């Protein structure tokens, strides 16, 4: 189980590193790959099958499956979910 | 009979006028919400629009 | 001959080769020691050219030697693609061995001429009230489904998927652009166990993919569904979200030497568009029926991705997060949703006089929101009372379970004919039941079960 | 060795340095026969340094020498910087002579580490009832002030300077960042009628310095806070407006040329807030408290500039209009104003149901205020009567006499312990007290003070 | 000497020149061969100058030689301009052969010295009711016509040449900048059908035009009224749209190399337009008395445009597309208009206090249309009923049938007196006229008139 306290925070870091690097803006200044920063980071909490954990430890792990659960956190300004990041 | 309803009339509209001014206070705050969303991104808008026509300049 | 790698930047890699042997615009190549494949974009001089990588750049350093192919990224096609899953390189991805390919066919292919065009107004019924009412489909059209997060649109389109497959006897073809693998993976079981494998071709590019990937998935399941069309079928081809192959351009832009145009966007939105709109069409040879989803930023349908796609479909349905706040789903918003096909000559005086009344119903009770919302009904007039409380019960009307929305609630779904559906909205029109509670017409199908459900 | 300025544009100068002498990033330089100090803010290669005046570069020319110091800006700290005025370089802006300093730390450090973290949330004991009763303040926190000119928000600051040098043993520092000389000038001559300028240190950064200097003023004070708290204290650091720090780094980095952010703010914004935030804590030696003006602009709460510096605050003190025409003072509203603090896993159950009781009756009291005012006090119920009586005697007691404010209120000074304030108020909430009139809990400290003024 | 062009970029060119023969700003230079003219705008260095293009660039190719002629864009004036058709150079657009010319003034110069100004307050009447009212003209002062698109800026004007330019016994000059070819050639055939044009010089550069024939109309036509003022006389000057040279400047500003500013303007937005206005003057000498359309992008009046154009005019009036949208003409607005003389000492107390009168009834209106549309009539005072009423009627009796616009309105054109229009809104202010229908001041010249249509 992974918690992420603030993704919200890590977007903010994302862009001051983006617009120093003088990369484009977009909505709300944030650059154009920061739906790909948390899309690239949630698409690996996921559950994995039996034949995925015998290849991955070369046989060594029969008959299980693992899982890596996840709980992001995102503040909102307020109440409005319809922003760009939530 | 019709002097008392015309009482309990003043008093109904009395309770219809306090409500008409507390559901227009309800409209203004979320209106209000929606205006810095946009005072927020006009400012936003500009500013990219300045720096990227300074920068082919 | 070959070339060196002279610049690396994120998904953009630029290399140097020979002047006699600089390799062509689109022409794959190849790194030596990684056997990573780039898509040439543009030449720049001196012999260098500009590609995108086609997988991850972690690894990959200055000076490494790169191989050109001669052609462009050619994927398999016909037959031996039915019942398989692949990546943007034609590559197969379900651990089942080799694809048994007769032929491939490079990625990128002009749209088909004007004396080439069909003139098909065949109506297609989806059994979903909202769409046959003010949407109405056509075969050999195409459909967009715009809505923003958490709307309905991947439950709206499987609900299509199960429901025109009724009918429908060709082959299909799915193309994964920018989303989640975990519903690839239910997609893909639910069909093994279902036996509709053997019809359906199946492409993946989805979020954890680097930008080259979901940049020419598109592409790459649209290869196979001009394969079947060319070949004389009738063809579904379902592109799971057309969005990210604007976002995929637009994260690569700069990185491309590109000035940026209004909110950030890739100076070359429209035309990177409509070259791939283009070939998404039925001609004089086969059919292609496509419906697409299609994301809408913050819920701005005014942004210039989903306003740019809007003259590319036949028919529009529009998601609203204010009715899918209310319960109602699918969460069609019929006064901004419209069909090419809502035309008296296409379908006949009755269902389109249905239609026409229901919208000035919806339209004159938005009108009377804010009034309402201060002083409440009771100040209407008894013309508008009465026009209110059938704009209440055709809103709850338009509601419907359906059978891939069963896991979230219990209900059982319900499939609704044209004909059921003209005559429930017409009846409600008239005042047929005006009699019956506004709670009777919500999750019930045809209009018999909101005269059944009011008994209780 | 030394430099050349190179370059001067505006506030910006740019110096050469032989390729073995380049000094250090925020690294403090002086100019050759001119009291001209600059600090370097990048590297830009060729030996050449940009940085920014501490002061007017009117008179300056290319070809002047610079000699590097080896260190950041470095100011005085300890005991002599009590009851003294120091501009953003630590020096003299009074005419009272040299400080006797024994001592001089460089301005910029990282923030204590999460080995140095003191422990459990200890709170501070102001001593004034409605801030220790409704907005408690723990050691180590950070306490936003709300409100407009007049109501008493100079009078609470000297106040709080007072009280926690005499209750204590700790000391203060003010930072005036983007102080009006008018306003300045006009606060020292307070705090030396009020007997409290030798409790305090202050530092003003003038509205009329270049951005340079309004953006360090915040790091010269907390540099001073930081040696007083390293001598075993608690200590008060006053900053006169955050906002105005967040302004002056906008300004700078709009003269470095960085790429402006959302509503043209740095790209900096929440790592700038972060590093001067970060230092104010409580530590295993001592603890650094607070008290921070907060200005909102265009009244829009969702700005980045109050969004940034909501995420640091521990409690918010608003001060009210309307209170201060009753005649009451402090002007706080005690239900506008809150405290992360009020919680009864941080305070105990006791405080947390005596306050929580106190905002209770004070926010029923104004709902029946607005009934009175328009069916008549005839209109209300008996218990509601009796709920006016007790709202009134609590709102009285939480009025209270100041050491500072003898010369407007006529009465000697009190201060009172948290104890003192639960079981006053604790009482008036469950009647104890209902037989005294009203006038009697006006102006008099603890509870027994108000038994005794219904004597007289 | 001779240069040779060396770069074409849309509008703008570069020129290169031997470096001791480098041409002054604003010099006119020659292309050799092809038949177009070069200004140029500033001096590169290294022998280079920028120059904007007074003709189409589509010929040009790098390597003609190009002319110095030793001085500014020269242009015939004095008597011989009297009755002429002339494009920016000074050519002749008509078929009436070469110019009389027998002196040429080049179009740059500086504007008359502090001590030079003149100090006149006689009124003029235009005889349409609105502008006599609330804006009042003086002979030699400048007015300015603010509007969107639609609202009736020419029309205006139109009505304003025929019941001044006609009448009057001096010269005029008339300037169409960035004018439809259309508008010019009514008004060409429509002064010399009425017999006046020998009396007008006509200057004419519509919107087929290049961006440096737009940008120095204004000043060519300028520079004919100039002479005529400088020779003791008493000139009018009629500019139909002197937005369309601050766009022009907007539109070659970025190819000139120049930062943009707020709202995408040029940086030299203020002092182009005030290098402009400020030679448009009444002198000791002789006077000119000048009429101005400003366009206001979007309708807004904060556009930096027109909010830097007010300062510059003596009357400003403002029409409203709101008050267009309801049918009412002229569409003009009483309380965003103002004019100078506008003053007791100037006019008279009658006057004054009736223009004050219809403002406050007015403005008094403008909060009550909002109630009215959500609780209804009847809940009004029966002051407010009563003056909601009169505010109607008011603002029906300011519209006018205009006989340049008899096309638009089908009825005859209207001429109204001063005296007329002062007693018409006092007889509606005091209440003489409460029992007519509101409909009977619409659209009827002078008072008596409505009391007629009240009748049929
Ligand atoms: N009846 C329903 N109750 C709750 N959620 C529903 C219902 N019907 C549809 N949905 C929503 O439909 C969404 C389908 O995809 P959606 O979020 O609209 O598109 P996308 O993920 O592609 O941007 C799901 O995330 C789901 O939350
Ligand atoms: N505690 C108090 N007791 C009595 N009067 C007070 C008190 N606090 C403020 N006042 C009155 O309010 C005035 C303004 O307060 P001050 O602290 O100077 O506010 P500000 O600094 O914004 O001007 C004081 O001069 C005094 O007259
Ligand atoms: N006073 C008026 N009476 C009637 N129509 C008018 C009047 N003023 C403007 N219009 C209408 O507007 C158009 C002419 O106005 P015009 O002067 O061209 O406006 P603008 O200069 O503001 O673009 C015509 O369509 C005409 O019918
Ligand atoms: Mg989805
Ligand atoms: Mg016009």
């Amino acid at each position: 189980l992974i918690v992420y306290d603030d993704l919200s925070k890590q977007a903010v870091a994302y862009r001051q590193i983006s617009l120093l690097l003088r990369r484009p803006p977009g909505r709300e200044a944030y650059p154009g790959d920061v739906f790909y920063l948390h899309s690239r980071l949630l698409e690996r909490a996921s559950r994995v099958s039996e034949e995925y954990v015998e290849k991955f430890t070369n046989g060594a792990v029969t008959g299980k499956t693992g899982s890596l659960t996840a709980l992001p956190i995102i503040e909102t300004q307020a109440g409005d979910v319809s922003a760009f990041v939530p | 009979a019709v002097v008392e309803n015309n009482a309990c009339e003043q008093a109904a509209r009395m309770i219809a006028m306090k409500n008409a001014t507390d559901n227009a206070g309800e409209l203004i705050s979320d209106l209000q919400l929606i205006y810095n969303k946009a005072r927020q991104a006009a400012i936003t808008q500009e500013i990219s629009e300045i720096v990227g026509g300074a920068a082919a300049v | 001959s070959s070339g060196r790698i002279v610049q690396i930047i994120g998904a953009v890699i630029d290399v140097e080769f020979p002047r006699d042997a600089v390799p062509s615009i689109y022409e794959a190549l190849k790194v030596q020691g990684v056997e990573t494949t780039l898509e040439v974009q543009q030449q720049l001089g001196d012999g260098v050219v500009r590609s995108i990588a086609m997988g991850s750049t972690e690894g990959l350093k200055r000076g490494l030697n790169v191989d050109s192919t001669g052609a462009a990224i050619s994927v398999p096609v016909g037959k031996a693609t039915l019942g398989r899953i692949m990546d943007v390189l034609g590559n197969p991805i379900d651990e089942a061995g080799p694809i048994g390919e007769e032929e491939r066919w490079g990625i990128h292919r002009e749209a088909p001429s004007y004396a080439d065009q069909a003139g098909g107004n065949e109506l297609l019924e989806t059994g979903i009230k909202v769409i046959d009412l003010v949407c109405p489909f056509a075969k050999g059209g195409k459909v967009g489904l715009f809505g923003g997060a958490g709307v309905g649109k991947t439950v709206n389109m499987m609900e299509l998927i199960r429901n025109i497959a009724i009918e429908h006897s060709g082959y299909s073809v799915f193309a994964g652009v920018g989303e989640r693998t975990r519903e690839g993976n239910d997609f893909y079981h639910e069909m093994k166990d279902s036996n509709v494998l053997d019809k359906v071709a199946l492409v993946y590019g989805q979020m954890n993919e680097p930008p080259g990937n979901r940049l020419r998935v598109a592409l790459t399941g649209l290869t196979m569904a001009e394969k079947f069309r060319d070949e004389g079928r009738d063809v579904l081809l379902f592109i799971d979200n057309i969005y990210r192959y604007t976002l995929a351009g637009t994260e690569v832009s700069a990185l491309l030497g590109r000035m940026p145009s209004a909110v950030g966007y890739q100076p070359t939105l429209a035309e990177e568009m409509g070259v791939l709109q283009e070939r998404i069409t039925s001609t004089k040879k086969g059919s292609i029926t496509s419906i697409q989803a299609v994301y809408v930023p913050a819920d701005d349908l005014t942004d210039p991705s989903p306003a740019t796609t809007f003259a590319h479909l036949d028919a529009t349905v529009v998601l609203s997060r204010d009715i899918a706040s209310l319960g109602i789903y699918p969460a069609v918003d019929p006064l901004d949703s419209t069909s090419r096909q809502l035309d008296p000559l296409v379908i006949g005086q009755d269902h389109y006089d249905t239609a026409r009344g229901v919208q000035y119903v919806l339209q004159r009770y938005k009108e009377l929101k804010d009034i309402i919302a201060i002083l409440g009904m009771d100040e209407l007039s008894e013309a508008d009372k009465l026009l209110v409380a059938r704009a209440r019960k055709i809103q709850r009307f338009l509601s419907q379970p359906f059978f891939v929305a069963e896991v979230f609630t219990g209900s059982p779904g319900k499939y609704v004919s044209l004909k059921d559906t003209i005559a429930g909205f017409k009846g409600i029109l008239n005042g047929d039941y005006d009699h019956l509670p506004e709670q009777a017409f919500y999750m019930v199908g045809g209009i018999e079960e909101a005269v059944e459900k009011a008994k209780k």
